[PDB]
């Protein structure tokens, strides 16, 4: 995150017979693009998930600055 | 203030007391430059190679962020230029 | 300018003169929403002294422990856990006596630090200037300790060693 | 009617200035900015530049009260951000350029901050006003040359690989 390598966070995903819950066919990777569902949970990829909300997270905290306040901008 | 306007073209305080001062023989050819450089860089990054994990570019990126911003930076040059600025 | 700690920018209005401790230093403006320095002086005094005490308490049971086996934890942070939940409850029970009087106390006096807590009289007889100075002695105490234990609970909590 | 361009015309914001004002403003960015906000960014970066060009000349030829501060001053970043010293600066800095958002903000506002004025003279090296502007001057001409100087400290010492001659 510091150094910028932001890609190291999307290498070695979720295999497709990754077992919700256990460390079977498991992956390190925590902000991925994956799209579609689990294989197994047939539901959002949580890495999915979790990079959706930081991408709105930093959405919002730029978009929060817009109006004016004490500070004359 | 009163931002309000009725006239041609709206009063040159509604850019912002830093637009406000800028010629329109600035704003115009920067708007210009911005969106040309903007158009390329969406069109580096994808378009003409497709985007890939290990190739996302900064610069394509933040370039990119220019075409929207492009299209404020000429709407203001046109306030300006119609201000007799 | 009228900053004493930050000696470039002009304090806030409700920051002058009295209340003993006001060096000009609120860069947010917190105290411009506040309607007095009342409620927030005495916030700061309680956190002066809590954590005046935590640090009394973080070296003391760094050195000294009591005769029992379930206070023989040295680290502070592993004493939470290790104490017993009767002896935890005993003084969270102890903290909310004081706190329910004092909280019917705080929100309308005009002095809502002053608690009457001076069982020794080291005031009775004191000058207003020595009073004052006082005051500033406890604020400036309060605050460095305030630092001090924030610090040791990091450095507990980022390497374990409770001290040093 | 520029002192420092005699050809273009004296810039319209810029009349005198005990910070050395020559009249330089040939694209008009006076013009652009408050006159204050741009001499405060100019006397940030003055400040930076000098004690940036000072340590990495210092920490080329006498820098190693240690192991890991046995580094070149070019890969000094890396190693030291492994380390932990630049997330230690990085924060205080962070401090202080909070603190000075708000000096920003009271001067372009009110009050009577002159830019660059952080009332820091704990050894009073200027006594009077004349003393003032002309350490003033001093220390933005020596500031100016400083951030060319690490520019080309910079430049060369990423298009080689040498000592203090770069
Ligand atoms: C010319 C000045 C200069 C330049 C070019 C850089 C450049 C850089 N610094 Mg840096 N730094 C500087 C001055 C500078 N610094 C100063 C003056 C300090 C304080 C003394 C620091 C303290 C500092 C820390 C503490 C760190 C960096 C890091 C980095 C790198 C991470 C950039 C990135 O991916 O964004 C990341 C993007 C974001 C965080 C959000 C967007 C980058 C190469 C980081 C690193 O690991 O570098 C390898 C890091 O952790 N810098
Ligand atoms: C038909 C489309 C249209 C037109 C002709 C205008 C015309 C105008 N808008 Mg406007 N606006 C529009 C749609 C439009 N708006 C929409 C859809 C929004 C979002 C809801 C806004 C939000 C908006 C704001 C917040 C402000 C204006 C302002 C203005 C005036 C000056 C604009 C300028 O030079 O800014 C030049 C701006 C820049 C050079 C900065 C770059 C801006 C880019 C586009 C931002 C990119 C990020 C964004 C998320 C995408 C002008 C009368 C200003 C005004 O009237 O002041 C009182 C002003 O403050 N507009
Ligand atoms: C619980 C903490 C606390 C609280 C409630 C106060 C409250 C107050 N202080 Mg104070 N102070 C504190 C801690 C605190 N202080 C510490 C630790 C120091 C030492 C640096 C000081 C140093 C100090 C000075 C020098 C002065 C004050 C003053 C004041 C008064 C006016 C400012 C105000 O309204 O801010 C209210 C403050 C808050 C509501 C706290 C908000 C919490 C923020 C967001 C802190 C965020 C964390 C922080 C950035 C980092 C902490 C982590 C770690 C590094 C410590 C007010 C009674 C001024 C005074 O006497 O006026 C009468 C004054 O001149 N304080
Ligand atoms: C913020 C205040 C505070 C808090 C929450 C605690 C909390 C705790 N202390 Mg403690 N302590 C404090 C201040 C505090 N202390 C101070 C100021 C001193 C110096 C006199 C001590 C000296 C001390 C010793 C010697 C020991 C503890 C121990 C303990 C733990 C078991 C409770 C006990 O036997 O208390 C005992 C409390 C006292 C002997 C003195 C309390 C004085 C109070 C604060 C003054 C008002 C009455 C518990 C986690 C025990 C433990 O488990 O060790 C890790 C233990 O052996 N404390
Ligand atoms: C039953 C126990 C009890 C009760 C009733 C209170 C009551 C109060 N405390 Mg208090 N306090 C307690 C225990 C208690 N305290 C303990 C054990 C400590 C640690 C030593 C503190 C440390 C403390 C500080 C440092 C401050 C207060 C403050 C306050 C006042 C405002 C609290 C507030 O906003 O409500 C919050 C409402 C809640 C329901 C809190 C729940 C939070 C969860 C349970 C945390 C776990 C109020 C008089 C503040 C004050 O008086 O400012 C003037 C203040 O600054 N307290
Ligand atoms: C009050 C001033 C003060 C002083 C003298 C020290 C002193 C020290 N700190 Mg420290 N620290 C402080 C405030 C302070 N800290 C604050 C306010 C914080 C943030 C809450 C920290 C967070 C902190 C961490 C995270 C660490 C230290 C560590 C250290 C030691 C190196 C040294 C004993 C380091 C150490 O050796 O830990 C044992 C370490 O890892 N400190
Ligand atoms: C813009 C100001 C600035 C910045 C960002 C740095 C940044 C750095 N200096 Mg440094 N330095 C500076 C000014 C600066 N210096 C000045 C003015 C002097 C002269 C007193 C020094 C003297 C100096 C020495 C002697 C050493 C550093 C070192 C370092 C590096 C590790 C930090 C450390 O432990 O020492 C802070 C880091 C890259 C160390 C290093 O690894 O360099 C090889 C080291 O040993 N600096
Ligand atoms: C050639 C070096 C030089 C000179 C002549 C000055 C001159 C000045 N500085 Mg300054 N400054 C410098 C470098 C310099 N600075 C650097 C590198 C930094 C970054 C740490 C600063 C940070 C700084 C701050 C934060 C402040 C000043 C201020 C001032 C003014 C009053 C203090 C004074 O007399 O300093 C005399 C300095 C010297 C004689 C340098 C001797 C050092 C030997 C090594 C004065 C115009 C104050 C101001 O703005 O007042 C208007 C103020 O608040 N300076
Ligand atoms: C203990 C230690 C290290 C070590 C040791 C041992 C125990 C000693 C020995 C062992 O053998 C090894 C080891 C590792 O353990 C000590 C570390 C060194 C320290 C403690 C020195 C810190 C350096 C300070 C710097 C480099 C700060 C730079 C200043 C800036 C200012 C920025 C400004 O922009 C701001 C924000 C406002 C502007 O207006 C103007 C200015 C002021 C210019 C950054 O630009
Ligand atoms: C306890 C204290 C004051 C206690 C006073 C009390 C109870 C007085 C009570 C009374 O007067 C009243 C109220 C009313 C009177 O009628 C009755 C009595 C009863 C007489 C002040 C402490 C004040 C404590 C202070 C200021 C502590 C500062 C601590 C620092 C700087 C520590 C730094 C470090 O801990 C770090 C940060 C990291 C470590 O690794 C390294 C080091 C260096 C050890």
């Amino acid at each position: 995150f510091f150094s910028g390598n932001w890609k190291a966070y999307a290498q070695n995903p979720d295999t497709a017979s990754h077992i919700f819950g256990s460390g079977e066919g498991s992956g390190t990777a925590i902000l991925t693009f994956l799209g579609g569902f689990h294989p197994q949970t047939k539901s959002l990829w949580l890495t999915d998930m979790a990079h959706h909300h930081l991408a709105i997270a930093v959405l919002f905290i730029v978009a929060g600055h817009m109006y004016r306040t004490n500070w004359l901008i | 203030e009163s931002t309000y306007w009725e006239g041609k073209a709206p009063p040159s305080v509604v850019l912002g007391p830093f637009l406000s001062k800028i010629p329109s023989g600035v704003l115009g050819p920067a708007s210009l430059v911005a969106l040309i450089v903007g158009s390329y860089c969406t069109h580096e990054s994808n378009i003409f190679n497709t985007l890939t994990v290990d190739t996302i570019y900064p610069a394509y990126v933040l370039g990119s962020f220019l075409t929207p911003i492009s299209w404020g930076l000429h709407v203001a040059a046109w306030i300006q230029k119609m201000n007799k600025a | 300018a009228q900053s004493k700690a930050l000696p470039f920018l002009k304090a806030p209005a409700k920051l002058d003169g009295s209340l003993a401790g006001d060096f000009g230093f609120d860069p947010m403006g917190i105290s411009d929403q506040v309607a007095n320095l009342k409620y927030v002086r005495a916030a700061e005094l309680k956190h002066c002294r809590v954590a005046m005490l935590g640090f009394l308490g973080w070296v003391v049971q760094q050195y000294v422990h009591l005769p029992g086996e379930i206070y023989a934890e040295s680290n502070p942070l592993k004493a939470l856990t290790s104490v017993p939940l009767l002896s935890q409850i005993q003084i969270f029970l102890f903290i909310g006596a004081i706190e329910l009087a004092t909280l019917d106390q705080t929100y309308t006096a005009d002095k809502p630090w002053d608690l009457g807590f001076d069982p020794l009289n080291f005031s009775k007889g004191k000058s207003e200037q020595q009073m004052k100075d006082l005051e500033v002695k406890e604020l400036k105490n309060g605050r460095v300790a305030m630092i001090a234990i924030m610090g040791l609970i990091a450095q507990t909590l980022y390497t374990g060693v409770p001290l040093f | 009617k520029s002192k420092a361009v005699p050809f273009l015309p004296r810039p319209a914001a810029l009349d005198g200035s005990v910070v050395g004002d020559v009249g330089f403003d040939p694209v008009g960015f006076t013009s652009w900015l408050p006159l204050s906000y741009l001499q405060e960014a100019e006397i940030k970066h003055c400040r930076i530049a000098m004690l940036a060009t000072l340590g990495w000349i210092v920490a080329d030829f006498v820098h190693l009260p240690g192991a890991v501060h046995e580094v070149s001053s070019l890969a000094a970043h890396d190693v030291a951000v492994k380390s932990g010293a630049l997330a230690q600066i990085l924060i205080w800095t962070s401090i202080a350029e909070a603190i000075s958002v708000i000096a920003i903000s009271q001067m372009l506002e009110g009050s009577g901050r002159q830019p660059g004025d952080f009332k820091f003279d704990p050894l009073n090296f200027a006594k009077d006003e004349k003393s003032l502007k002309k350490m003033q001057l001093s220390e933005l001409k020596n500031g100016r040359l400083a951030m060319l100087a690490f520019s080309g400290i910079v430049t060369q010492a990423a298009l080689t690989g040498h000592a203090f001659p770069y």
